[PDB]
RNA sequence: UUUAAAA
């Protein structure tokens, strides 16, 4: 179970934070606004990605966490019918919920999560919608488990982050976005989680469209 | 990229301030309710005050002490304002002139002005001590972004604890969080800020060489009102009635009296947030120690 | 998580065979049920740690039935725990004036465990048969429920023996504890037993108000005699069932450097040696040395006698010889503490190994291993001396603010003469106090100091009378407020 | 030095001076007839700043450029020597500089009439030669006589003076060795009058005696108008015969 | 590097 709350920012155009174990990340959308002159795009949307850590300066570690999240919301955004435009989006990590310097995918899974759920309440054309969730290998039984705590990340031998995309009321799934791993695996493990990882997204983006129609719905005709 | 008033938006809201009105319904000293939101870990703290939502982050490690002051700790804090709180502030200027003038604010009321006991964050002099670091997170720009940060801070080193740490001799050994509890940070005075923003219906040559002073000052303006603002004062108190430290410069010169009305002014509301603070964090404290009156060691007799 | 789950609502099983019962404590069969005992305590006034207690039936053979009970903490608190080892570091309860830090939660060393009257209460019982002679027939150990009857103080306990209406089964139990203790105590001053006096003073608070010397009353040595029996019983039937790693306690004799100079103070000055031949003899010449003037001079040279005394000691059996066990202050083979698991840790490992030797529950390694036995016993030797040098401290600091915030003028005795000080011990506050010269005379230039006969000559302050003053001096001290807390001498 | 008295109780400081007493004060106009339009020596007790004035002209790009007004830009340079001990860091970008740079403009941007000079830029160019407490208010001083040289409108002169205070015993003009054993204020008095364009504190002053600290504070810094006044007064008599 | 007892 996770909690994920809409519209908190005033002067964004979208906000969005997600909750998930002891993960907060705060997320701002914002946009089509008019972008810079080595920003802008002749045909398509131009996207300014920022993610921030809870603790000291933006350093090289979060570098690779922006060009990951990149990957994830480029393909998401129909860019094509912004052209010559800029959206902001900004993650500021409140709390990592892992260890910074020895793990980075719990912080990268609810950036994406809050990432798009920012970008839905801004109102940007979406193709489709979007699920992140970590999932780990205990070196004891060698299951694979999603969520690991933090207690479990320390244990484990490799971690996964995988992004998938649903379209058809978040049941059809039309192609996997991200799947970021490391450590020690095999192909015969791979498959293992990827066929749990596609479930237990599916009702993931089940609990985020009942999330993001309880509070769109009360401020739309009603 | 940046923030454009209306001249009928500008106009207005400076004769609803010759009115005493103010859009957003308060006082001419009304001080935003202020709220504090504690997170998991220690350290952890978010400050909500009107639409201003700011969020402070509390760390430590251990580092070199200065080579003029061996007996003292280190305290590092940096505001990096994101596009978050507004697309007005360009992401990764961290030498704006908001965010040098908040650090060196905050960093005068918790170091220089001892709030912060740096004395006691040293370990072995000269080589060994603490360097408390202070990230602050503005989230939503809405005026008084010194005001909140400084409240942020303040109520983020009272709530932060350090890891304990035993000397043998020469050796030092950091005690895990899981091992011992880790021992809360020593507080002297709790600076509190309050800015104050000025305007003048006149004009500036009605202002330089003008006895009646027809000057209006808000306390805790809102982003509108601070877009309008003439000249604007910082000001810092605790509740022991002592000026921790005061920053003007620029804009309405003005004279001593009022500067002196702004500090008696800015009390009341020091004092109030003070005891709301102290009284957040006890609240805070029994969350997590519910069973705290069994486990008590040091008992009365009879 | 280590506490039991019931809280303050837990409760002894009324029916031991209960099959509810026996499945949440399988070991409540090995359990005796001693409630039908009239058992009673006697505890200072403003108890709330109670131990011990006492009863006495007479059997219908003429012997007697007495037997002490001590709370069972080892049936609360579990080796491996975290509740265990919170309380193996402390060692001991601190007892300050104001304040008590305690080796266990309240939770026990209060409600559950504290053998409080009125309710039925786990407890370690020890049941012997003393004839008229108050001699041991037989001895016997286990695990038993019982229910005080009452919870006397000492002043309370005293009034009720004193009295002469009162005449019931309880109150004649207690009868036969006076009239057993002092034969207990009588055949223990003549094997050479120790009888030291100690300046036991307390205050009161509403806030420091006045220091008051505390009394002793007949029913101080009652409960102290049969604790000591217990203590010396339990001594070696833990010792017989564990020879290699037995918590003891023992007391080395005193050398003949630690005596030197308190004779030679008692030879030059008042022409007086105390024996140092056997434990007895040390006994039988304090007793002698009384002065006819002062009363009190007897029990001066008993305190500062005990300061030459040597340390107790814990320790485990694996680490000496059997005659190396011998106590010297009580004059007995073998010592240990069972008493007080509430407030000592020492009688918590007591406790587990005497329900090994009954066979009520096995003996855990941590217990039988010399190397963790042997580093048990330095932290609690360790944290016992610590939790003295407290108390005496507290008692200083409270008894030093009626100082500066009471002004009177008080007798006491000096212990101790240098060259620009004098020590003097006052019985009033049981407390020792530094007067320095400086502070003594008006001109220290012109004095003198003898090393040989312990004495030291000046011109008093507002007085052309130099005094000789030597030591032993029975004189008398005040106190003032020069302060910019300070004693003189009248 | 060593442990010297601050204020003995013969009313004498660790300099000799007295309690509403200043530093000897000495300033030079038109320093820099070659490097700058406007130019000022400051020589405030042992003090020694140069000011320059460089402007109004055309900005170096058209970026940056007020059509209403003028842009001014203030650059203090506090030299590794300004000390005994030579600095070893940087100094330039140093954070506590950056917002000794804004306080000036701020405080300056409302007092010179930019209006009168739209779409052109002022550079103020301040280097520190050697320091010795109250370095702010002499920041200050520099400033006005400099404009004033380069012919720049003012409303009026802005006047730097820093006050400390020992237990109950205000201080004008405090050094460094009084700056390192109580606290200082900087005021920026607006001529003979009682504005303040700016109003510095950095240590902790009780509420009950910072009213009469602002008070001698204002009356030292009209005193130290005139000084830089009557340097001007002697400065265009001398100039014109 | 202050004996014993109940705290």
């Amino acid at each position: 179970s996770v909690q994920a709350e809409i519209g908190i920012l005033d002067h964004v155009d979208g906000s969005s934070e997600f909750v998930s174990q002891d993960t907060k990340v705060i997320c701002s959308v914002t946009g089509p606004i008019e972008p810079k002159a080595r920003q802008e795009l002749p045909t398509q949307l131009a996207l300014e990605i920022i993610v921030r850590p809870a603790k000291g300066v933006a350093t090289t570690r979060e570098k690779v966490l922006e060009d990951k999240l990149r990957a994830v919301l480029t393909p998401l955004i129909t860019r094509h019918c912004y052209p010559r435009q800029l959206c902001q989006i900004t993650c500021q990590i409140l709390e990592s919920g892992e260890d910074e310097a020895e793990f980075s995918l719990r912080e990268l899974s609810c950036c994406i999560n809050a990432a798009f759920l920012a970008l839905v309440d801004a109102g940007i054309a979406l193709n489709s919608m979007c699920a992140s969730i970590p999932i780990a290998i205990i070196k004891d039984t060698s299951d694979i488990i999603v969520d690991p705590t933090a207690e479990q990340l320390k244990i484990s031998l490799s971690v996964h982050t995988l992004a998938l995309e649903f379209v058809n009321g978040g049941k059809v799934v039309k192609n996997v976005l991200l799947l970021d791993s490391n450590g020690d695996f095999n192909e015969d493990q791979l498959f293992s989680l990827l066929e749990l990882g596609e479930q237990k997204c599916q009702e993931l983006v089940t609990n985020i469209r009942r999330i993001i129609q309880d509070n769109i719905s009360p401020r739309l005709v009603v | 990229k940046d923030i454009e008033i209306s001249a009928s938006e500008s106009k207005f809201i400076l004769e609803a301030l010759r009115q005493n009105y103010r859009l957003d319904g308060r006082s001419f000293d009304q001080f935003r309710d202020v709220e504090i939101t504690f997170g998991k870990e220690f350290g952890d703290v978010s400050v909500k005050m009107g639409n201003t939502k700011v969020h402070c982050r509390i760390s430590c490690q251990i580092a070199q002490p200065y080579e003029d002051r061996p007996f003292e700790g280190l305290f590092v804090i940096s505001t990096e304002i994101s596009p978050m709180a507004g697309s007005q502030f360009e992401n990764g200027n961290i030498t704006g002139e908001d965010e040098v003038l908040c650090s060196r604010i905050i960093e005068k009321s918790v170091r220089r002005s001892g709030a912060l006991d740096v004395e006691g964050l040293c370990i072995v002099a000269g080589s060994k001590c603490w360097a408390v670091r202070a990230d602050v997170h503005f989230l939503d720009c809405d005026g008084g972004f010194i005001d909140a940060s400084c409240i942020a801070v303040m109520a983020g080193l009272m709530h932060f604890k350090k890891p304990d740490i035993t000397v043998h001799g020469e050796q030092i050994i950091v005690h895990p969080v899981n091992e011992r509890e880790p021992v809360p940070l020593g507080i002297l005075h709790i600076p509190i800020c309050v800015t104050f923003s000025f305007f003048n219906p006149q004009d500036t040559e009605e202002n330089i060489k003008g006895e009646t002073n027809s000057e209006i000052s808000i306390i805790d303006a809102t982003l509108k009102e601070e877009l309008l603002r003439d000249g604007v004062l910082t000001v810092t108190l605790n509740k022991n009635r002592e000026v921790v430290q005061v920053s003007k410069a620029g804009g309405l010169p003005m004279d001593a009296l009022t500067l002196m009305k702004c500090c008696h002014e800015a009390y009341s509301i020091i004092e109030k947030i003070t005891d709301q603070i102290l009284q957040l964090l006890k609240e805070d404290s029994e969350k997590r120690n519910k069973y705290a009156a069994m486990l008590t060691s040091e008992n009365a007799r009879e | 998580e280590c506490l039991p789950a019931e809280g303050h609502d837990w409760k002894a099983p009324t029916k031991l065979d209960d099959p509810e019962a026996v499945s949440k404590d399988p070991l409540l069969t090995k359990r005796k049920d001693l409630r039908d005992k009239l058992i009673c305590s006697i505890d200072p006034p403003g108890c709330v740690d109670i131990n011990d207690a006492l009863h006495a039936k007479k059997l219908p053979n003429g012997n007697w039935e007495v037997g002490v009970h001590i709370a069972d903490v080892t049936h609360f608190v579990k080796p491996g725990t975290a509740l265990d080892a919170e309380g193996a570091a402390r060692g001991t309860s601190v007892y300050l004036v104001d304040k008590r830090i305690d080796m266990l939660p309240m939770l026990l060393g209060t409600d559950l465990c504290s053998l409080k009257p009125y309710v039925d209460r786990f407890a370690f019982s020890v049941i012997w048969e003393l004839d008229d002679s108050a001699n041991i027939v037989n001895v016997n150990f286990m695990k038993s429920v019982i229910r005080s009857r009452e919870a006397f103080s000492y002043e309370q306990a005293q009034l009720r023996i004193d009295d002469k209406t009162q005449n019931d089964e309880l109150t004649m139990g207690m009868r036969a504890l006076l009239k057993l203790s002092v034969k207990l105590k009588q055949k223990r001053l003549e094997a050479g037993a120790l009888n030291l006096a100690s300046p036991e003073v307390k205050v009161h608070m509403d806030d420091p108000n006045e220091v008051e010397i505390k009394k002793l009353l007949a029913t101080n040595s009652l409960v102290e005699e049969f604790m000591l029996l217990a203590n010396i019983s339990v001594a070696r039937k833990i010792y017989d069932a564990f020879p290699q790693t037995a918590m003891l306690r023992r007391h080395a004799a005193p050398p003949s450097t630690n005596f030197e100079i308190l004779n030679e103070m008692l030879n030059t000055r008042k022409n007086m040696s105390i024996s140092l031949e056997s434990s007895k003899a040390l006994a039988d010449s304090l007793d002698r040395c009384v002065d006819p003037e002062d009363p009190y001079f007897n029990t001066l040279v008993r305190i500062m006698s005990t300061r030459c005394m040597m340390a107790a000691q814990y320790f485990y059996s694996g680490a000496y010889s059997y005659p190396d066990f011998r106590h010297y202050g009580l004059a007995v083979d073998i010592y240990t503490h069972f008493t007080s698991p509430i407030r000592r840790y020492c009688d918590v490992v007591a406790h587990r190994q005497l329900a090994g030797a009954i066979g009520y529950e096995p003996l855990s390694l941590t217990h039988r291993d010399k190397n963790k036995m042997d580093m048990i016993c330095r932290n609690i030797n360790r944290k016992h001396r610590n939790a003295q040098f407290a108390g005496r401290a507290s008692i200083e600091y409270y008894v030093g603010q009626v100082m500066r915030n009471n002004e009177s003028t008080e007798t006491g005795y000096v212990i101790k003469v240098f060259n620009n000080g004098i020590v003097v011990l006052v019985p009033k506050f049981g407390v020792e106090g530094l007067i320095r010269l400086d502070n003594l005379t008006e001109d220290p230039n012109s004095a003198a100091f003898d090393e040989v006969e312990y004495k030291l000559t000046f011109v008093p302050t507002n007085s052309d009378k130099p005094r000789d003053v030597y030591v032993f001096d029975k004189v008398e001290v005040q106190v003032r407020s020069v302060m910019d807390a300070e004693l003189l001498l009248k | 030095m060593s442990r010297l008295e601050i204020y003995s109780p013969e009313g004498l400081r660790l300099d000799g001076r007295r309690w509403n007493e200043l530093r000897r004060f000495e300033s030079s106009i038109n320093t820099h007839p070659h490097a700058a339009d406007g130019s000022s020596y400051m020589e405030q007790g042992n003090n020694k700043i140069i000011t320059l004035v460089k402007g109004p002209k055309e900005p170096r790009l058209k970026s940056q450029m007020d059509t209403s007004k003028a842009l001014l830009n203030v650059s203090v340079n506090i030299t590794k020597f300004s000390k005994f001990e030579r600095s070893k860091s940087s100094h330039k970008n140093e954070r506590r500089v950056l917002e000794i740079q804004t306080s000036l403009v701020r405080m300056f941007e409302k007092n010179v009439m930019l209006n009168i000079y739209p779409r052109t830029v002022i550079d103020i160019e301040i280097h520190v030669l050697e320091q010795d407490g109250g370095i702010m208010g002499s920041l200050i001083n520099g400033i006005t006589l400099a404009l004033i040289d380069a012919g720049i409108s003012m409303f009026d002169y802005i006047s730097g003076i820093s006050v400390g205070l020992y237990d109950t015993t205000p201080l004008l003009d405090t050094n460094s060795l009084e700056e390192n054993a109580m606290s200082t204020v900087t005021l920026g008095v607006v001529g003979k009058s009682e504005k303040l364009s700016l109003l510095l504190v950095e240590d902790k002053i009780p509420l009950d005696r910072l009213e009469n600290v602002l008070a001698i504070g204002i009356a030292g810094a009209h005193r130290v108008r005139d000084l830089m006044d009557e340097e001007l007064r002697k400065h265009a008599q001398k100039r014109v015969s």
